[PDB]
């Protein structure tokens, strides 16, 4: 059953990631000007996310799936002490300075990594 | 499988904090609901703790700017009342009277202009004691506050109860509920919850006490920031409310002219009845009952035996220094010194209060402006809950063991930390970093 | 040749489902505030059927396929009563009490249901 | 090395064509009206492109390929002579009279094309 | 101009509640005293 | 120099310098200044 918006919001990574739509759904549902810049201010912020995960090569999908290593010097822990217990929460502070890093060569790399490679591949 | 890399997922339930603008839900005219979007569904969370922290929220900085606004416009198209500051010839109303107003109900005399501008206009009238002021056989005043703003009339149909409203935030935000029983003011929270907008909030305007507000849970609650500091203000709630009656008994009629072409004024008429002054009752042994429960709470922070001691207030303007509220039209001032009165050691009638009466008043404090309040025909009532006090304390030496309290406040933002405070606006953020095994196709 | 905007109003359902493009790249073509209060309402109006339509795993096609039964109940024609004389405003009314149930389980089950796959399939 | 903002704006084409996202990335990045004609402004425009972008089958990429015919006629040029020495300000001049016959012929036959056979394939 | 000529559609018109009207009529009166704004404020004349 | 076309004598002439030349402007003068209320709550400054 669906617990609601926000309802695993104290449940395990791996049970959360069960239950993803639903917070998704909600997302984009003199004194007129405060009612239209908050409706606007909605916009972009739905927009920027949108054209970043666009540019990630995966813009369809839910569930991304990329090549480029970990390199545990950024956080080490192990698999199961990450799916079975602890929730996203606690997960946000050791990942909140490596940020600007991954998005960067993410974006940078692979992308352009790939569109060189159809491009040979259907020349032949 | 052991080389993990990275995945992205999209719609994770995280969040921020941040503070953005809000906007009205709700369901002749008020100050507040001409228009704007009629209207529960609330959402239960589970083992989530917070860090709340009232005293430094930005609700209560943005809806403190969205009254005076509110206030203001509601009182542009009324009339301009600039060409009554003439001079007064002006005398004792009710001579030879041996009760106590009498200082009260000046009867003055002057005059206005009629629509056609070549013609003038004679009138009589009556003021109170508190708006007029001898200028240097009968002498000559003049109004309270000519010298330095422009005085404007509102409009007499439009009305100041207050009508409960919700504040809703836009999509993109969600608003935080702690639901715990005992909390005090800085602290985790362990049962929170989502709303989409809030309860119902009542914006009554008062001064060193609270009407119309909301209860607590079964014990009565002390909450300040730093209590051991004497500088912040000490807000308390009660459970059980007391009552309090509140009347105006002399009759009235009123009376109109017509200053220029179109425009319109009212005065105060005459009294047909008896003179009488405008009280406020109150239940002495249930008041009596609930500072004794208020102070059994109090001392938990200072020992078991030190003398407490409860007394007037200290000085200021009219504003602060009294019991002030509208009830029903016409603004009061009582004076409430009959309820901060004797101490404290560990070892059927009721309570009147005197209480004056003001007309011309500069609410908000703003320098230029200030308003004027017609009067009301018929006699006045209200009943009301007490919900709330608002207590500060004095400094004092080292070796002390009398510790006061003076029923303080003033400022108005207060009024509304203790009705919003187990709310928390927060900003979600839907995409989020971390690790697997997977690895995409080529 | 292109009958122009709105066309193939009257036509047959299987002959309108051969155009319909043009439909679509019409959608987004003091008193400044009565044209933004205007223009911004053409948006998001635009925006909720985006999203609406990328969360059916299928953002990018116009003739979307899923794997849900029909199941008969709802309406009950045959293939060949239903592409060959109706138009689309007859189709309107016998569908219009059945939508918030077909949005749910295609959209809670389906996305949900092939996400998991793939996690799996890649992981091995 | 990440020249900048429009960095190769006087280089080679197939230069330009290795750096394209961060041309991408800054497209978001009484007297409110202004603030609000202007920021409501940047929206279309780039919604505008999005959306054909999206309706000529690629909606996803960057690097499309589509199959039409360059029919020499338009332009003659080797394809030495156009990936080697000059600009894409250069290569606007000679195109921008097609522009509408290219966007048309691309857009109203191969996605009407694309979708019958998927359709009839499916079927079977 | 630029119309686009139907066939074989019915529809089923209703005027006298029609939503259009009640639109521009407000939008004669708002646009009708926007106009006196500026102009002269002729009050001393009522003599 | 800068111009849109000298043989047209029409337009203007911007000429830019490149070294400042300064210029002192002053007035001697001290100027009491006074006070007065013109009406209810508005002021009214004036030359003394
Ligand atoms: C904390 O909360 C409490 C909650 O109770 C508040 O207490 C209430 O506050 C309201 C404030 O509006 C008080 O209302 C006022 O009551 C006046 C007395 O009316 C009563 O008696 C008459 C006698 O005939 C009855 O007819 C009335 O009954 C009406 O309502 C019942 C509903 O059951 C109907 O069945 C009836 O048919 C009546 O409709 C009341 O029992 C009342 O006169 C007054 O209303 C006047 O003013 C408003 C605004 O101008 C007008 O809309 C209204 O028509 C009245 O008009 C007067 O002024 C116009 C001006 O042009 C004149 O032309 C008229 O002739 C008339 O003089 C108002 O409604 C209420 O009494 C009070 N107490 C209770 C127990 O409810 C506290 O205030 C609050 N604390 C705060 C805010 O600090
Ligand atoms: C309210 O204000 C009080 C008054 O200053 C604050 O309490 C004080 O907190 C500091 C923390 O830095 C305490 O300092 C510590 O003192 C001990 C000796 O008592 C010393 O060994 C430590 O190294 C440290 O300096 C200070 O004692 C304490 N004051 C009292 C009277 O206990 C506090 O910041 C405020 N908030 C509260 C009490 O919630
Ligand atoms: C500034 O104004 C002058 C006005 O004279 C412009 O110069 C003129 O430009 C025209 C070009 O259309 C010249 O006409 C040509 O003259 C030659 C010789 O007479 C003739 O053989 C050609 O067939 C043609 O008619 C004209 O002579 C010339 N005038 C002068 C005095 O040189 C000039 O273009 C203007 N500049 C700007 C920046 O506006
Ligand atoms: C937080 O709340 C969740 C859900 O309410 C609790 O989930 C339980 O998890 C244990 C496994 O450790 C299961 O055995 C229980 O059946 C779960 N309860 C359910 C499904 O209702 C969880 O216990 C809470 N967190 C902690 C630390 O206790
Ligand atoms: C109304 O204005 C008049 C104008 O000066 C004031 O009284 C007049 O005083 C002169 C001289 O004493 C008399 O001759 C007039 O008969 C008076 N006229 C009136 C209408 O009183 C007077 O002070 C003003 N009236 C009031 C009530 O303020
Ligand atoms: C505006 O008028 C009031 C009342 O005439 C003035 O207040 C009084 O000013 C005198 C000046 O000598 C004091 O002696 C009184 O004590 C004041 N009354 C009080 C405080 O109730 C006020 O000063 C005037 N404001 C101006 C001229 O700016
Ligand atoms: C409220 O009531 C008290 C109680 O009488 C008033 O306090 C008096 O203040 C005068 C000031 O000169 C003292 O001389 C009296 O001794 C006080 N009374 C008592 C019984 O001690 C007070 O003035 C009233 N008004 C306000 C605004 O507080
Ligand atoms: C409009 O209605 C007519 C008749 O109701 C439809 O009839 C078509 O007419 C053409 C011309 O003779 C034939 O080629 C078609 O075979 C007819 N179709 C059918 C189903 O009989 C016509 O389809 C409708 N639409 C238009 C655009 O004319
Ligand atoms: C990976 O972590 C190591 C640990 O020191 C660091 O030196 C290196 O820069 C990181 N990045 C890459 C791409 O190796
Ligand atoms: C968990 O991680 C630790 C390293 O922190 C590792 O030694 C251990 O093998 C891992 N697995 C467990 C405890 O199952
Ligand atoms: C993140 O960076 C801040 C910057 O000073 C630092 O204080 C914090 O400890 C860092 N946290 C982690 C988990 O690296
Ligand atoms: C609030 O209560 C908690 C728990 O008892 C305590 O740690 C904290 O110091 C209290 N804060 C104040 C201001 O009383
Ligand atoms: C007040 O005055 C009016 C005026 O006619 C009268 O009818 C009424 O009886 C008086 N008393 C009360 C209590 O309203
Ligand atoms: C106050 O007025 C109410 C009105 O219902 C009445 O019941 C009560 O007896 C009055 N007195 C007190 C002391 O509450
Ligand atoms: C107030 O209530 C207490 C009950 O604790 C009672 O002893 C006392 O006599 C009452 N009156 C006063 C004036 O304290
Ligand atoms: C005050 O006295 C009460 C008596 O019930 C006792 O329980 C409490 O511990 C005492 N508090 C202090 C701070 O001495
Ligand atoms: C307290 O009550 C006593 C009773 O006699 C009275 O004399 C005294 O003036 C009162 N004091 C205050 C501050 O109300
Ligand atoms: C005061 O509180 C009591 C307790 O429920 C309530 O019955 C009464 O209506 C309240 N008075 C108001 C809201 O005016
Ligand atoms: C399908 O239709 C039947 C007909 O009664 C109905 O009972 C059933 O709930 C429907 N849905 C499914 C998923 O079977
Ligand atoms: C059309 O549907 C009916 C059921 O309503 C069915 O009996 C018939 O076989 C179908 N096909 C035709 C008429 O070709
Ligand atoms: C759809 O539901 C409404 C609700 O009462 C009903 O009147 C109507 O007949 C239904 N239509 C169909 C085709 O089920
Ligand atoms: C090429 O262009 C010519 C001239 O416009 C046109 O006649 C011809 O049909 C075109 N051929 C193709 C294959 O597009
Ligand atoms: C380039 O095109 C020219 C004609 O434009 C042709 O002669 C040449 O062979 C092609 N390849 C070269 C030389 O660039
Ligand atoms: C494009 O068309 C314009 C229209 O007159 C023409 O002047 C220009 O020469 C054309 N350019 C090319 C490259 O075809
Ligand atoms: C500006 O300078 C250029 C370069 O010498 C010259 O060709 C042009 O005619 C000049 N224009 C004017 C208006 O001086
Ligand atoms: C101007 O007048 C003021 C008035 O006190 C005086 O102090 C001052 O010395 C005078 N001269 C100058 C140059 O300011």
């Amino acid at each position: 059953v669906s617990l609601g918006f926000l309802g695993a919001a104290g449940s395990t990574m791996g049970a959360a990631s069960m239950t993803l739509t639903v917070q998704a759904r909600n997302l984009l549902s003199h004194w007129g000007i405060k009612q239209l810049q908050a409706r606007v201010l909605a916009v972009e912020h739905y927009l920027r996310d949108q054209q970043l995960l666009g540019i990630w090569g995966c813009s369809g999908k839910l569930i991304c799936c990329t090549n480029v290593p970990w390199n545990s010097s950024w956080s080490n822990r192990n698999l199961s002490e990450i799916w079975d217990n602890m929730t996203w929460l606690q997960w946000d502070k050791e990942i909140s300075n490596y940020t600007q890093i991954i998005y960067g060569l993410l974006e940078e790399s692979q992308n352009q990594q790939e569109k060189n490679e159809q491009d040979l591949l259907a020349l032949d | 499988a052991e080389n993990l890399w990275v995945t992205v997922y999209y719609g994770v339930p995280v969040w921020k904090d941040a503070e953005t603008t809000l906007f009205c839900a709700s369901d002749h005219n008020v100050w507040a609901t001409h228009a704007c979007v009629p209207t529960p569904q609330e959402i239960h969370l589970e083992n989530v703790t917070e860090e709340f922290n009232m005293w430094k929220n930005n609700m209560v900085e943005q809806m403190h700017e969205d009254i005076i606004s509110l206030w203001d416009q509601s009182l542009k198209p009324c009339v301009k009342l600039t060409p009554l500051c003439v001079t007064l010839q002006c005398t004792n109303y009710a001579p030879n009277l041996l009760s106590n107003m009498r200082g009260e109900l000046k009867q003055c005399s002057f005059n206005m202009t009629t629509e056609l501008r070549d013609k003038k206009q004679k009138v009589y009238s009556l003021f109170y004691r508190l708006d007029v002021v001898q200028i240097n056989s009968n002498k000559e005043y003049r109004l309270i506050n000519c010298n330095t703003s422009a005085i404007t009339q509102a409009c007499p149909k439009v009305s100041f109860e207050p009508i409960p409203i919700h504040y809703c935030a836009p999509a993109g935000f969600a608003i935080l509920k702690c639901k715990d029983k005992k909390f005090n003011g800085t602290g985790p929270c362990p049962s929170v919850s989502t709303v989409q907008c809030t309860h119902g909030i009542k914006p009554v305007v008062s001064t060193q006490l609270l009407l119309n507000g909301s209860l607590a849970e079964e014990e009565v609650i002390i909450r300040s920031e730093n209590i051991t500091n004497n500088a912040k203000n000490i807000l308390v709630q009660l459970n059980t409310p007391v009552q309090i009656n509140c009347t105006r008994p002399n009759n009235n009629t009123v009376k109109s002219i017509r200053i220029g072409p179109g425009q319109a004024f009212y005065y105060f008429g005459d009294i047909i009845g008896d003179i009488r002054m405008a009280h406020c009752n109150v239940s002495k042994a249930t008041w009596n009952e609930t500072l004794g429960k208020v102070v059994k709470q109090l001392r938990k922070h200072f020992g078991n035996n030190t003398i407490i001691r409860f007394a007037q207030s200290s000085g200021g303007d009219l504003e602060v220094t009294t019991h002030s509220f509208n009830c029903g039209g016409e603004f009061f001032y009582c004076n409430t010194s009959g309820l901060f009165n004797s101490t404290w050691i560990s070892n059927n009638d009721s309570i009147v209060l005197p209480c004056r009466i003001k007309q011309i008043i500069n609410m908000w404090q703003r320098i230029g402006q200030a308003m004027y309040a017609p009067p009301i025909q018929g006699v006045i009532r209200c009943v009301s809950n007490i919900t709330g006090l608002i207590l500060t304390r004095d400094g004092g030496s080292t070796n002390s063991t009398t510790e006061t309290f003076r029923p303080g406040g003033g400022d108005m933002r207060d009024n509304w930390r203790s009705e919003l405070y187990k709310y928390k606006v927060v900003k979600i953020e839907p995409l989020g970093v971390a690790p697997t095994r997977c690895k995409r196709r080529v």
